[PDB]
């Protein structure tokens, strides 16, 4: 309850911010990626494909 | 503060590099097999050395009836014989014989009821050893799948 | 195993027997209690011998 | 009796931790899960992103 550093409580809180961190570091490389109009071309041709 | 975040990093890279090494299916699966099967020969034996026992507590019991029978007739005997003293020391014996016949017979009844259900859970255990025992099977059904594939690589 | 498994199955089926022929028994003698406990005993072995 | 009734508080209690306690452990374990799950799509994301 207490959140103060503890043997499971300390353990927790760096996983935790491990997997932020991690998410948002795939975020940020995943961005980069996006960002360039092919891969933006792809996903509106998708669109249009799905329809049909 | 120091040697307990020292202390956690420690137990966990420790902790982790024991039981990789220890993580084998066939080995730990082994050693879980002779155990159980172990305990259920020693089941086994305790539930005969019970029912050995109950026999034995049996036999006791049948002895205090037939104890009470003789004294039975040694109170028709003394009824005859005219002795006050006689008729009644043989009241007192065989309230006190029928009373450790019913504690016997309490305890005889609780003991089988006892082993009855340990016999019945014996079954289990031993249905429960062959359903461990299918398990293996299934897994070495897909280690087959894997050589299949590894068979592909020679053709 | 599967035969040894049969085995028992084949025993728990031969227990059932014998505790329906104890309640019959049972029935005769006037005991309201062995009766009530053979109905127990068959169906717990009738369940074990299902999951059997 | 009136020791009898404390220790039944008492236990009542304890009994009641015991199952926040057994929740809680039980959330922690579909954490774990839920994190590892995380690490994986990560990893996955990153053999990805190299080509």
């Amino acid at each position: 309850v207490r959140g103060m550093n503890t043997s499971s409580a300390m353990s927790a809180f760096e996983r935790m911010e491990e997997k932020v961190l991690m998410q948002e570091s795939r975020a940020q490389a995943l961005g980069e990626l996006a960002g360039a109009d092919l891969e933006t071309q792809f996903a509106q041709l998708e669109g249009g494909s799905d329809v049909d | 503060m120091g040697l307990f975040d020292r202390i956690k990093r420690v137990v966990s890279s420790n902790l982790n590099d024991l039981v990789n090494k220890a993580e084998d299916p066939e080995k730990m699966l082994e050693q879980a097999i002779l155990e159980m099967q172990e305990d259920l020969v020693q089941l086994r034996q305790g539930v005969a050395q019970a029912i050995a026992a109950q026999k034995r507590s049996e036999k006791q019991y049948n002895d205090a009836q037939n104890e009470i029978n003789k004294w039975q007739r040694n109170a028709q005997l003394a009824l005859q014989k005219g002795d006050e003293n006689l008729a009644r020391q043989a009241l007192e014996r065989k309230k006190t014989y029928t009373d450790t016949s019913a504690a016997l017979k309490a305890s005889l009844d609780t003991q089988s009821t006892q082993v009855e259900t340990l016999k019945r859970n014996l079954i289990q255990l031993e249905s429960k050893i062959s359903e461990a025992k299918t398990k293996k099977e299934m897994l070495k059904a897909r280690i087959t799948t894997a050589k299949a594939q590894e068979q592909l690589q020679g053709m």
